RNA sequence: ACCUCGAUGUUGGAUCAGGACAUCCCGAUGGUGCAGCCGCUAUUAAAGGUUCGUUUGUUCAACGAUUAAAGUCCUACGUGAUCUGAGUUCAGACCGGAGUAAUCCAGGUCGGUUUCUAUCUACUUUAAUUCCUCCCUGUACGAAAGGACAAGAGAAAUAAGG
RNA sequence: CCUCCGCAUAAGCCUGCGUCAGAUACUGACAAUUAACAGCCCAAUAUCUACAAUCAACCAACAAGUCAUUAUUACCCUCACUGUCAACCCAACACAGGCAUGCUCAUAAGGAAAGGUUAAAAAAAGUAAAAGGAACUCGGCAAAUCUUACCCC
RNA sequence: GCUACCUAAGAACAGCUAAAAGAGCACACCCGUCUAUGUAGCAAAAUAGUGGGAAGAUUUAUAGGUAGAGGCGACAAACCUA
């Protein structure tokens, strides 16, 4: 019976999980773009999404600056943290890494996912695009919008 | 009035960098140590 | 527990079952000779 | 314990070839605009992914000598400026990684 | 001495219990040497229940405290491809005894390896009972001692399901 | 993140993750380990050799102990041979076992418990637990604590 | 070349308490009490914990010896290549 429990089980134990999202997490960050493990991947988003918050917070507070060493095992990317990425999203509230599934790994068939941090440098993803609002059924529809718009 | 943690290898990862931090910390104690007896038997005492 | 009974020492092969031991009796001599007589490559160890 | 009997070829034919077994058709495959290759819906193609991935290592790889080594990653933003190419107002400051290619279509 | 010795694993205990009724308790009823309270006996009733401990390997029995009761049995003395091995029942050894001895004992006693990944069958989500408290009532009954039913109110405990 | 280890010698094995090419830590070819370390010794005939070791100094012993030459005669005139590799040996195996010694006493050396996912039962290892505290059980077995006293043999 | 015993000449035994100890606690090392797992297993006897000894009748590397009507044995009818 797993009702409610939210983190997956992960690694070795608790701890071992932990160091592998940070693992993930501090290549994350340095790279601004990581393929790895779908469920992997899931766990690590929540974690990356909580950095950015801290580095927002701030280089003066001792506690995001905490965070920050305990989760980036390179030190060299605190600076990044908290100078490239949280200047970066300071418009922005959330939704700082866009995550997609990628075609299973060739070696274990494993579901592979990729995670990145939105408006980096790196190529952009081929990213799903919706159907354009030219095709038959969107025209449709914006008749349909013309047409209330106009009874209203 | 930021103190970002020194930019340093880590000292147990399985690393180059961290094999070179882990001498320094050997070559660390060498300093450290006091007498000449002391630094002579750190510097020998692994045979190779 | 067992099964490494072999505790392997040339010294011990050669003067166990060498040819100046198997030479050393006539009952060693005939177990060179049967060996010669069925063909083994090798006579002694 | 041990089978009791030898399970016939009837029986196991039954069992390995119950449809539970047999693999199932997937609808979802579609073909990928951009390049025409086969992709599944909620997938990313991996032509096209193939296509970032490369590219995106040879960034990386001159990100790297631009580095020089471990633990220097910049304190600035990055951008990627192709031959032909000159950096923008917004450019400046920024750390340039020039490759020595012209800029891909996809690309932007 | 009929199956099984090219193995049907064995006494108690744990777990889960299926069943019978020749009913221990709860229900209904007849009799009584049934005044009442306890009871005894018989007909009907197997839906439900039928305790925890001290020695002892004990099933039992004895004892302690309870209970409405701590029922008799069958199920390979149910159930070791679910479990335990304390007894018994190998190889070691001591005491008493037998023998010249080896060794043995309807004797005691200390120790002593519990295998199996499930092929098939079968199976894996089918309106509750009881005790007690008050009151009735210190009433009916009875010389007293003692002492009820029924009706009513309240409490719980177990069991099932959440 | 782990470090039981690890590096050498011995013993054992005998080319057994060096390069190249083919396949699909295999096959074929090519290469390699260079003595100072170690092994491989000693001209005769007699003749010597009571007094441990233990920081050898006190003491202290008992179990009474590994370490020595001289006399004469011969004789220099001349640095060979062999081991040197490895991820290794004995256990039918890339076996959780066995495996002497010197240093390192946690390492500068050596390594990776997780193929991916989910987090059902049963099972294994571990941690925590209301009140109680052996009522379990053959037995306090196991676990947790550190804890008295009396008996047989 | 295992094992029982022996022969030659070797080696190991931290630390603490005590004091010349077949002394105590306790590493290495030797053993294998009890439990769990394992039972075609990692293993034709192991693993994890727990435990006995650990300066001695100790442990152990090397070479040699005793051979089946036998050897060897602090007798368990032990051990003598599963
Ligand atoms: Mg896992
Ligand atoms: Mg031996
Ligand atoms: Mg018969
Ligand atoms: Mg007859
Ligand atoms: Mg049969
Ligand atoms: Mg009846
Ligand atoms: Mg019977
Ligand atoms: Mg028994
Ligand atoms: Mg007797
Ligand atoms: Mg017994
Ligand atoms: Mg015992
Ligand atoms: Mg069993
Ligand atoms: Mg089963
Ligand atoms: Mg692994
Ligand atoms: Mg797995
Ligand atoms: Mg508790
Ligand atoms: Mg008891
Ligand atoms: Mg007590
Ligand atoms: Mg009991
Ligand atoms: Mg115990
Ligand atoms: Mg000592
Ligand atoms: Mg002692
Ligand atoms: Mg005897
Ligand atoms: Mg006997
Ligand atoms: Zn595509």
């Amino acid at each position: 019976i797993s009702h409610g429990r939210v983190f997956r089980r992960m690694g070795l134990g608790p701890e071992s999980r932990i160091h592998l999202l940070r693992n993930l997490l501090t290549g994350l960050v340095r790279h601004e773009r990581i393929e790895a493990p779908w469920a992997r991947v899931d766990e690590m988003r929540g974690y990356a999404e909580k950095l950015i918050d801290y580095g927002k917070l701030g280089d003066t507070n001792e506690r995001a600056m905490r965070m920050a060493d305990f989760w980036l095992t390179e030190k060299d990317l605190i600076p990044k943290l908290f100078q490239v990425l949280a200047p970066r999203y300071k418009d922005q509230t959330g939704g700082y890494t866009r995550m997609l599934q990628i075609p299973n790994r060739s070696l274990d068939r494993a579901k592979m996912a990729v995670i990145e941090y939105k408006g980096n440098c790196l190529p952009p993803l081929p990213l799903p695009r919706r159907d354009s609002h030219l095709t038959l059924l969107n025209q449709l529809l914006q008749g349909l919008r013309q047409d209330l718009r106009q009874s209203q | 009035v930021a103190r970002y943690p020194p930019i340093v290898a880590s000292m147990t990862a399985d690393s180059k960098a961290a094999r070179l931090r882990r001498i320094e910390r050997w070559q660390a104690t060498v300093h450290a140590a006091e007498s000449v007896d002391e630094k002579l038997r750190i510097l020998t005492k692994m045979q190779f | 527990a067992r099964g490494n009974e072999y505790q392997p020492s040339n010294i011990k092969r050669k003067n166990k079952h060498g040819w100046v031991r198997r030479l050393s009796t006539p009952a060693g001599v005939q177990v060179i000779l049967r060996r010669m007589l069925k063909g083994r490559k090798s006579l002694s160890h | 314990a041990a089978p009791k009997n030898r399970r016939t070829i009837e029986v196991n034919r039954c069992r390995r070839r119950n449809p539970q077994k047999l693999i199932k058709v997937k609808n979802n495959i579609d073909v990928c605009p951009e390049c025409g290759h086969l992709k599944q819906k909620h997938v990313l193609c991996a032509y096209c992914y193939e296509k970032v991935c490369k590219e995106t290592a040879e960034i990386r790889r001159q990100i790297g000598k631009q580095e020089g080594g471990p633990f220097k990653a910049p304190t600035i933003e990055t951008v990627v400026l192709y031959t032909g190419e000159t950096p923008s107002e917004q450019d400046q400051g920024k750390r340039i990684i020039e490759r020595d290619r012209k800029r891909p279509s996809w690309f932007t």
